[PDB]
RNA sequence: CACGUCCCUCUCCAAACGAGAGAACAUGCAUGGGCUGGCAUGAGCGCGUGGGGCCCCGAGGCGCUGAACCUUGAGGCCUCAUGCUGGGACU
RNA sequence: GGUAUCGUGAGGGUAGUACGAGGUACUCCCAUGCCGUGCCUCUGGUUUCUGGAGUUUGUCGAACGGCAAGUGCUCCGACGCUAUCGCACGGUGGUUAGCCAGUCCCAAGACCAGAUGCCCA
RNA sequence: GUUGGUUUUACCCUACUUAGCUGGAAAUUGCGAGAAAAAAAAAAUUUUUUAAAAUUUUUUUUUUUUUUACUUGGUACGAAAAAAA
RNA sequence: UGGUUGGCGUAGCAAAGAUCUAACGGAACGUUGGAUACUGGAGCGGGGAAGGAUUUCGUGCCAACGGCACUCGUACACGAGUUGU
């Protein structure tokens, strides 16, 4: 299960979605930004990455992605508005907000404490290349699982 | 072979980090002149044409009128908001340090602002309240001791006056502040045109006056990531050419093994800063509403303003002082472009010649525009179908 | 002055010249320091390298020189005003440069005429 | 200002183009126009009197 | 409520310069007074919510503005956009309904045959919780014609 | 949390995107007007090849009619007139 | 320590060139070419303001108004972009034409204890 | 001798060309400390002037608000009152 | 031989002109109306051969596949369906 254990079982939520449909590289993005962010204000994040109002920062898995000024609140200088990976990160912080809420917790006080896309196994498709060839295409999808205990 | 497509000593041709046209060097002071200030930030506001009766010995033209282009640059009254210092070093100059105006103009303190009406607005505020005291007028006092001491540069610190500009297309409202040189006597006598001058305006006719010259520095209109054909002049290759036409077909050789410094590259043109020479001035302007028969030369007399019929395309009437001389001026409408005193020897004959106008341009930019004035064009079609559905109107009210 | 240049060579000019020569083929352009790919450009005034190639054999086969008098590229004087010609034609002349015809056809350009003292009197008229 | 060959429009100094016709009038040996419409309209050989806009149409209207 | 209370420090911080400077100004041909022209002193917004949440405004939309060197064949469909965009400044909502009224006037002329004006009827209502519905206006001329909200 | 910066939003002298310049209730935006230009005389009704039985049919023409329309929009002018008017991030 | 502003200028780049005429055989003039840096008043070019007009076939029952012809086509056409196709400009000092410095261009990874504004829970 | 006879790939690294971001002076560390700084203050090296009297009170000066000269709308000096040093 | 990798969220997914709107549906692209175009009778029309062999049809479904998406599908599941002197 979980790479980490949250410090207070009862007073964290823990979610999950196993062999996430979205990918990996943009959900691993997605994810991290929330790591040591507040549940709602990683809902807000979202609710306004959504919107194209603010980016997630890509951050390793740049690549020759696009500059955008929206990137400037996280340091760098790329920035990306999955909407895919962040509707799946609203729909399993849903998911843990109704897990904390179950455990007798308050979901607005309660802190994201640890976000982990690991990459999944992969669905293959094909290409149909030039000459004859016919090379993978290959969905990524993530598993993103996470906790959010709430302070003591 | 044939000569290099560009001049080297214009690189890189990278985007200004300015856009001011900050003067990069100040003519040299000399102390046989009175003290003077040495440049002043003028809008660029569109261009015309004039006659002038060229009498300059030898040339085909000598006593005939020539039609020379023309920018026309508003020019609002600088203020001078402080005093700097410097003192040489064996490592180059440093600011002694500066003394404040004892009061500032809100569109200066617009200046070190991002967004001024949301700001708490405390700038310059501690200075207001300790310049004021007499601990802070003995530490101002210190100050020009200092200077009149260390100092081999005197600078008013001026700006321009956006509030007094009113174009409606310039939408700066934070000022352009710039250090502005005062050549002129002895470090005495510049700390005293200095302060004394040290929260007045600052008219251009006093910097300047007609038939002078004056270099302009300003940053030239952007053209964004630029080809190489545009940007350096490069040929374009033949029709057949594969890849594609606009490029350098050689950028370097076998050695040295890489791209040299030299070769033309896609990229930046435009949004350059310059400072170009010798610009005749045709003309200071008084504003408007205090000289309004502008370009009213002794040979064209009708009432008439220097502002076209359509006001300058993309700018609008001058509404203020205005600079006009020969020629381009770099940067494009509206630009703020700083204009210093000449640093060429303008011992020249051309240079030195008196420049009597004999007919300001006024049509209309926009179209070609066959009238000289407003009044002209109405003295052409005479009443049309538009004041007769006005003048009805009036009879019946 | 500056004469915007109208007539690279390889331009068959005509003859506004009395001479038979019908028309000049401008071959190159007398004082024309030259840049690389740049062809010679003949504007008005210009003396010109020009064989006839059309009119009287006796003048058909060998380089001449000729004056270019008028121009259909558009020039703008000094005087600001921009101007331009029905036809550009040029007259036949020595390198001395006077000329070898006996009268001019159309009107002669201004700075045709004042470079050329013995051309400018044959015009009908300046412009 | 001279005014233009076909419109008679007041051509001011910095504007428009002379054009010199082979077949000249020696009393006009050069014909100002002040736009390329004026000239256009002039290669058609159009009368300036047909043509509204121009004043020799508002003359003799 | 403290930006409220220090706003109204702020319209002070003009009236008080502003009170002062007019009396000066009357005190001393086509110079700038108070009363020569609008009010010289005052801001440009001096003259000025919460409107009803249930209005219906009319105003013209100079699409032609709004259309220049567009690619022709993708004119109606950003008329349409554009309308929206226009709208939403006004209403404030997320949520406008362009109806059959204006979808096919924008469209009449086809895709790239967009009219250069069109005079929208558009109307808030209560209830996405704001919606506008976007009507047009058909009207012989667009002159002397202004927003008349309502 | 201060000052403030940034994003969102608006503008463009900037601009591939970042950056830039600016705005920050501001004639800011929006329409409208006036202007400057463009085109070139709208719709509509009211001399004429002949033709049909004093009218009708008639291209074209005339008159109202330098009219009609268009005129800032990748971003002409005028304050001229009316209309509409902060949230988030960060330390 | 933030933020902001004005500057410093080590270092690096670096460019003006040629011809002709005049004047008197240097100086001094005056044009031009090339180069270069711009600019767009004018002039030319460019039109997807498909602006305005005309016009062809199809089409909307017709006039009007359009519409389709991948911008139907022709004329004029602003804004803008641009052309040696327009226009403006191209400066010194010191050392042995060179060369170096400057002017000119980038300029603090040259880490500027340069100045300066504001706040420093 | 003559005639006819597929000209492939950069999206890598560097060079380069523009374009951004961010760190950094034991070049990310040490607290390892070097300034082209100054060595009671200011004005005309020496002399004179800038809180006083018994922490608090009083007096003076400067700034903000209210009732001529600057390009001419908005800031300065005018006055008078209040607050701060 | 299997798996994995950097390149890389990159190169691209730019041939055939195109969708817009409201209502409804739905957990959220379809459906209908309107608008708008297109094909333009050597047709993205209506039938056949070869070939295919259930693709047909309805209901449902949308896990996978339909190189974006699907609420839709030639996909999936279930049930149907092809009539001759
Ligand atoms: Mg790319
Ligand atoms: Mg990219
Ligand atoms: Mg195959
Ligand atoms: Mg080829
Ligand atoms: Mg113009
Ligand atoms: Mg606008
Ligand atoms: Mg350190
Ligand atoms: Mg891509
Ligand atoms: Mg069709
Ligand atoms: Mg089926
Ligand atoms: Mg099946």
């Amino acid at each position: 299960h979980y790479s980490r254990k949250p410090q207070v079982s009862s007073k964290s939520a823990k979610a999950k979605v196993s062999d996430l449909r979205c990918h990996f590289k943009n959900t691993f993005e997605t994810a991290n930004v929330i790591n040591g962010m507040p549940l709602r204000k990683a809902q807000q994040l979202y609710r306004q990455v959504l919107a194209k109002t603010r980016c997630i920062p890509f951050k390793r898995y740049n690549g020759k992605i696009g500059r955008t000024a929206q990137a400037k609140e996280w340091g760098q200088t790329k920035g990306r508005w999955p909407r895919k990976s962040v509707v799946a990160m609203l729909s399993l912080l849903k998911n843990a907000e109704a897990n904390a809420i179950e455990k007798g917790l308050d979901p607005n006080k309660m802190v994201i404490k640890h976000v982990q896309v690991d990459q999944a196994a992969r669905m293959r498709r094909r290409t149909y290349r030039a000459h004859g060839r016919i090379t993978p295409y290959m969905c990524s999808p993530c598993h993103v699982q996470l906790f959010m205990t709430q302070p003591q | 072979e044939h000569p290099r497509h560009g001049h080297l000593g214009f690189l890189p041709r990278k985007r200004s980090r300015q856009i001011r046209g900050r003067v990069r060097s100040f003519p040299k002071d000399d102390p046989s002149q009175k003290p003077h200030l040495t440049s002043f930030m003028v809008f660029k506001a569109g261009m015309t044409h004039i006659v002038r009766d060229v009498d300059r010995p030898g040339s085909k033209v000598n006593k005939k009128e020539v039609v020379e282009p023309v920018t026309i640059l508003e020019a609002p009254p600088m203020v001078v908001v402080g005093i700097v210092g410097y003192r040489q070093t064996p490592v180059g100059h440093k600011t002694i340090g500066t003394v404040w105006a004892h009061h500032t103009s809100v569109e200066f303190r617009r200046r070190f602002y991002k967004n001024w009406k949301q700001s708490a607005q405390l700038a310059f505020t501690k200075r207001k309240q300790f310049a004021r005291t007499t601990e802070g007028r003995l530490a101002e006092a210190r100050t020009l001791k200092a200077f009149a001491k260390k100092a081999d540069i005197i600078r008013v610190v001026a700006h321009t006056q956006l509030r007094k500009l009113r174009n409606n297309r310039v939408g700066v409202k934070k000022a352009h502040v710039s250090e502005i040189q005062i050549n002129g006597g002895t470090i005495a006598e510049k700390i005293e045109l200095a302060k004394s001058l040290l929260e007045k305006e600052v008219r251009i006719d006093s910097i300047f006056q007609q038939s002078e010259t004056c270099d302009v520095c300003a940053v030239t209109k952007g053209h964004g990531f630029t080809g190489v054909v545009k940007r350096w002049g490069v040929a374009c290759l033949p029709r057949k050419t594969h890849r594609g036409l606009r490029k350098v077909a050689c950028i370097g050789a076998w050695h040295p093994a890489r791209v040299m410094y030299t070769v033309a590259r896609a990229g930046q043109h435009g949004y350059h800063h310059r400072t170009h020479l010798n610009k005749k001035i045709y003309q200071l302007g008084r504003a408007v509403s205090m000289e309004p028969n502008q370009a009213t030369t002794t040979y064209d007399l009708t009432a008439k303003s220097i502002t076209p019929m359509g006001g300058f395309v993309g700018y609008g009437t001058v509404r203020n002082d205005y600079i006009m001389l020969k020629g381009s001026v770099a940067g494009p409408r509206r630009r703020v472009i700083t204009l210093r005193r000449p640093m060429a020897p303008q011992t020249s004959r051309k240079l030195t010649e008196q420049i009597t106008l004999k007919f300001i341009d006024t049509s209309s930019k926009i179209g070609h525009g066959r009238f000289q004035t407003k009044k002209e064009k109405s003295q052409w079609f005479g009443p049309l179908k538009k004041d007769r559905i006005r003048r009805e109107e009036r009879l019946r009210k | 002055f500056r004469v915007s240049l109208a007539l690279p060579v390889g331009a068959v000019v005509n003859c506004a010249d009395n001479t038979g020569a019908k028309n000049l083929y401008i071959i190159s352009v007398k004082g024309y320091h030259g840049r690389l790919n740049r062809l010679p450009a003949a504007a008005l005034g210009d003396i010109v390298m020009a064989s006839v190639k059309k009119g009287k054999p006796e003048l058909r086969r060998k380089v001449l020189n000729a004056v270019i008098i008028r121009q259909r590229k558009s020039w703008r004087r000094k005087d600001g005003t921009v101007i331009y010609f029905e036809d550009n034609a040029g007259v036949i002349v020595n390198p001395k440069g006077e000329m070898k015809g006996s009268g001019i056809a159309g009107p002669v350009a201004k700075e045709a005429a004042d470079l050329w003292p013995k051309i400018s009197s044959h015009a009908p008229a300046i412009v | 200002t001279i005014d233009c060959e076909f419109s008679h429009f007041a051509v001011h100094p910095g504007h428009g183009r002379r054009y010199v016709p082979f077949a000249f009038l020696s009393t006009k040996p050069v014909l100002t126009f002040a736009r390329p419409k004026c000239f256009a309209m002039y290669m058609r050989k159009k009368n300036p009197r047909f043509v509204p806009w121009t004043r020799t149409y508002r003359r003799i209207n | 409520a403290l930006l409220d209370a220090r706003k109204k420090a702020i319209a002070s911080r003009k009236a008080r310069d502003d009170r002062r400077w007019k009396r000066v100004l009357a005190k001393m041909n086509t110079a700038e007074h108070s009363r020569v022209r609008g009010i010289t002193r005052a801001a440009l917004r001096k003259r000025t919510g919460r409107k009803p949440d249930n209005i219906t405004m009319e105003a013209t939309i100079h699409l032609s503005k709004l259309l220049k060197r567009k690619t022709f064949h993708k004119r109606a469909p950003i008329a349409i956009k554009r309308i929206k965009a226009f709208v939403a400044r006004l209403m404030k909502t997320k949520d406008n309904r362009i109806d059959a009224s204006l979808n096919t006037y924008v469209w009449h002329k086809g895709v790239k045959g967009v009219p250069g004006r069109v005079r929208v009827h558009v109307e808030r209502k209560s209830e996405k919780h704001f919606y506008t519905v976007i009507s047009n206006v058909p009207v012989a001329s667009f002159k002397n014609l202004t927003t008349k909200v309502t």
